[PDB]
């Protein structure tokens, strides 16, 4: 339609006051032209910022794929809008949306090796695993185009979110491989999570031994204080407990709240560990940031089985 | 003793006139330079058993069809005539292993650049990309052109390897087509990211990619030796290169060359052959019909060297060198069909490359 | 009892709000994952409008009391996972001592595997140089009791509790929270008998955020009953 074609232009032009006074009008907001392309596409290639948050603000497809398969973060991401990308996807844009070729968004952008921008498209959720129909991976693409820096960088995070799912799920053979290939141990995510802090808490006790013997660090820290043998306290694995205590688990590490991993063992009810806690020297006398002792705790939940142990002192 | 020569209008009759006037006052034979129009389609049926004219001037691509009909006389010249002219300038009129005409000018698509938007143009083709955002934060694209028609895009998607049909010792394999190889896709492939990256639009035409580049809305753009004359009417600073390199290989656009055909039932062909080679393939000859009409680059390399002093016809020469010449089988009718309709559904994403390609080399009738 | 074998394990988290204090218009949000088990939430919060025109801790409250960890004799006090997965809506009133009010509503429901908690915010006539658009308060938290009550009129609960916000100087402003929680679902939900839940919570930082954020470990337990 005419209304159609006069938003697209708009869009494409960046008149930020003309687009208003279209949108009042009740212009379609995912009209598209013959080639597929939606006013929302032409600004975020154009580079125009304030458009595109008023078409979000209107309803408009941030996953809408041309006649390609491109969608909106396609070309922010290419054209190396970080704005436009930034604001894309916090409006829900498919992070991994794939075209006729099926080439993400990351492939483009390790092309043109837009260092923030992939950091960006990684920290939101990137297919770095994904192939294109040369069968190349983003990291195929970021080493023929010149860009090493950006191809070790996506093959890091290639290894870390593919290492913390292998723990995650428990599979030990998967693990060992991974760290011949390179795969850093000590890696951790946005969250601080580590393979072992995994490992310890989902209770996989294999992973959690190889892991160690890699060099990983037991007391590492999450961004809530908690360390493995707290999540192995809380959880309720004996054997993990011991295991993480022999490679010198720090038996007295705090969370943020000031807990230590017997404040936890005494929390959940897990007898067994409160003895091998105190057997490595855990202070019973701790308390944390609000002044309550692992006893406070133990006779709190009821379960004064442990509190007999810890009256003991 | 009757000379009647056709040639249309676009080209030099008045300067060919004067070679012919010339002429007549040498042999006493009149010559008589007619511009008439229609005058390839009217060829082949009035003169096959008919009064024609002795000599007749038009790109080799249609002397294919006249000599399937034997139209055209067998035309010998000497090693020492041979040998003025550039080699590959025969394989234009060669059919069959045989030769019928004279090639006069040669014309090929070069890069046209606006040295003031971007002084160094770009070599190779992976360079555009690049150069396009650049130019595009000032409000102004890097590369426009025709992508309607096939013989204009042709050049990039033929560089890596693509061509239309086997070309050896004057003789096309029509079974062979290769718009199916890797080179073509290859080639293509490219082009159609360009449009999948708005670097291009798929609906541009000629018009607008002339009058962006004559505005100076871009920077670059592929046209023939036609176009000159309507940029420097726009007053752009203008210059004329070879055109960039695509994997390492130069583009091949296709080459048309005027030629001069005798026709068969002529009846002064001797003296008739002696005007072209004496006469019209000279300095001075050639020299009075370019001031007529401009022929742009020419085959007979005496006067290209005296033209090579413009940097632009020297320009259009060394993408002729490099090109592939025109076939002049009639099956490049379904050849142009074929690939027109690849580019147009590529370009416009209606199929992908690879479906598109396909069915053009089948439309082309070639085996994949 | 069915929506409470939903909380067995670790339930994803996200939480969105979009509130307007003094016409400080603004937006924030914060994900992680919850275990109702051991009443742990493991959450950070992020303000995606760049800078708070109010204090991290203030939200705190506002920022999914389903995850409070429940002794297995007062599941039948349990209101808010019973009304799992339809949700419950959640709508406070905070009045800070000498100073403004915030004003939420917020519906706390499944959307997918994940729980969400939407919540909507407007806070009114709050000094500028109050201890809140100053900026005074400190990054930290206190334990607290959360005290629930039946309220038989709406089908749902009443919470009341005051909050400890410490000060730089010393002193403490006071948040009288005035909560009251209806079910979404038009199905039986598990009326609880009056009783109160324990808080512990604690703020952080991350060092590797920019953004204006907050980091947040919290482990609640209910009580009261045998």
């Amino acid at each position: 339609s005419d209304l159609g074609k006069k938003l697209l232009e708009a869009a494409r032009a960046g008149q930020d006051d003309e687009v208003r006074i279209l949108m009042a009008n009740g212009a379609d907001v995912n009209a598209a032209d013959n080639t597929g392309t939606t006013p929302l596409h032409l600004a975020a290639y154009s580079g125009h910022l304030e458009i595109v948050e008023v078409l979000l603000k209107h309803g408009a497809d941030v996953d809408a794929s041309d006649v390609f398969g491109y969608t909106p973060l396609h070309l922010a991401a290419y054209w190396g809008h970080l704005e436009i990308v930034e604001v894309l996807l916090k409006n829900g844009a498919d992070v991994n949306a794939m075209d006729s070729d099926g080439m993400t968004p990351l492939h483009l952008a390790a092309k043109w090796g837009y260092l923030e921008i992939v950091e960006v498209l990684l920290k939101h959720g990137a297919d770095v695993n994904a192939q294109d129909k040369f069968g190349k991976t983003p990291y195929d693409l970021a080493t023929d185009n010149g860009n090493q820096w950006i191809a070790e960088l996506l093959k890091r995070a290639a290894l870390r979110r593919k290492l913390l799912e292998a723990a995650r799920a428990g599979h030990r053979d998967e693990v060992e491989d991974l760290i011949k290939n390179g795969a850093d141990v000590n890696a951790a995510d946005d969250v601080g999570v580590t393979p072992l802090h995994l490992a310890a808490q989902r209770g996989h006790l294999e992973i959690v031994e190889v892991l160690l013997k890699c060099g990983a660090d037991v007391n590492a820290a999450d961004l809530w204080g908690q360390t493995p043998l707290h999540l192995a306290a809380t959880a309720g694995h004996l054997e993990i407990v011991e295991v993480l205590l022999k490679n010198g688990a720090d038996v007295n590490a705090r969370d943020n709240i000031g807990h230590t991993p017997l404040h936890l063992a005494a929390w959940a009810g897990h007898l067994e560990i409160v003895e091998v806690l105190l057997k490595h020297g855990a202070d019973v006398n701790a308390q944390d940031k609000f002044g309550k002792t692992p006893f406070d705790l133990a006779i709190d939940n009821g379960n004064e089985d442990i509190a007999e142990v810890l009256q003991k002192a | 003793g009757n000379l009647v020569i056709w040639i249309n209008g676009d080209k030099g009759y008045n300067g060919l006139a004067e070679v012919g006037k010339k002429f007549e006052k040498d042999t006493g034979i009149k010559v008589t330079v007619e511009h008439p129009d229609k005058l390839e389609e009217k060829f082949p049926q009035v003169a096959a058993t008919g009064d024609g004219p002795d000599i007749i001037f038009w790109a080799h691509d249609r002397f294919g069809g006249y000599a399937q009909s034997g139209l055209l006389a067998e035309i010998t010249p000497d090693k020492a005539f041979q040998d003025k002219l550039y080699p590959f300038t025969w394989d234009a009129v060669r059919y069959n292993g045989k030769l019928i005409a004279y090639p006069i000018a040669v014309e090929a698509l070069s890069l046209i650049y606006n040295k003031d938007l971007l002084p160094n143009p770009p070599k190779t083709w992976e360079e555009i990309p690049a150069l396009d955002k650049e130019l595009k934060a000032k409000g102004k694209s890097a590369l426009m052109f025709n992508l309607q028609e096939p013989y204009f895009t042709w050049p990039l998607i033929a560089a890596d390897g693509g061509y239309a049909f086997k070309y050896e010792n004057g003789k096309y394999d029509i079974k062979d087509v290769g718009v199916d190889n890797a080179g073509a896709k290859a080639g293509l492939t490219f082009l159609v990211d360009l449009i999948k990256n708005k670097h291009m639009n798929a609906d541009t035409d000629y018009s607008i990619a002339e009058a962006a580049f004559n505005k100076g809305e871009t920077a670059m753009t592929i046209n023939g030796p036609w176009a000159w004359s309507n940029i420097d009417t726009s007053k752009v600073n203008y210059g004329v290169t070879v055109l960039p390199t695509f994997k390492g290989q130069p583009s091949k656009p296709f080459v048309g060359v005027l030629s001069a055909g005798i026709n068969a039932a002529s009846p002064n062909k001797e003296l008739a052959k002696e005007f072209l080679e004496n006469y019209l393939l000279t300095d001075e000859g050639l020299e009075a019909v370019n001031k007529d009409k401009p022929l742009g680059a020419v085959a007979l390399k005496s006067y290209e060297e005296e033209l090579a002093k413009d940097p632009r016809i020297a320009a259009t020469m060394e993408n002729a060198q490099k090109g592939e010449i025109m076939p002049n089988i009639p099956q490049m009718s379904a050849f142009w069909y074929a690939v027109r309709t690849a580019v147009i559904n590529a370009a416009s994403g209606r199929q992908t490359v690879d479906e598109a390609l396909k069915d053009a080399q089948t439309g082309s009738g070639g085996t994949p | 009892s069915k929506g409470e074998e939903l909380f067995t394990g670790v339930v994803p988290i996200l939480v969105e709000l979009d509130g307007d204090v003094n016409g400080h218009k603004f937006s924030v949000s914060g994900e992680g994952e919850g275990d109702a088990t051991y009443g742990k939430l493991t959450l950070k919060f992020i303000c995606t409008t760049g800078k708070l025109p109010v204090p991290w801790p203030t939200l705190v409250t506002t920022f999914v009391q389903c995850f409070s960890r429940y002794p297995d004799h007062m599941k039948r006090h349990d209101f808010f996972k019973s009304a799992m997965p339809e949700g419950y809506v959640q709508e406070r009133t905070i009045f800070f001592k000498d100073d403004g009010n915030y004003k939420t509503r917020a519906e706390v429901k499944f959307e997918g595997d994940t729980l969400v908690n939407r919540i909507e915010l407007k806070g009114i006539d709050f000094k500028e140089d109050g201890n809140i658009l100053g900026h005074k308060l400190e990054y930290n938290y206190n334990s607290h009791n959360v005290y629930i009550m039946a309220d038989k009129q709406k089908n749902g609960i009443k919470v009341n509790f005051k909050i400890r916000h410490n000060i730089e100087d010393g002193s403490v402003q006071l948040a009288d929270h005035y909560q009251q929680n209806t079910p979404i679902g038009d199905g039986p939900v598990l009326l609880p008998d009056n009783h109160y839940l324990s808080t512990q919570s604690a703020l952080s930082k991350d060092p590797n955020e920019k953004r204006d954020h907050m980091v947040l470990l919290e482990f609640v337990t209910a009580a009261g009953i045998t």
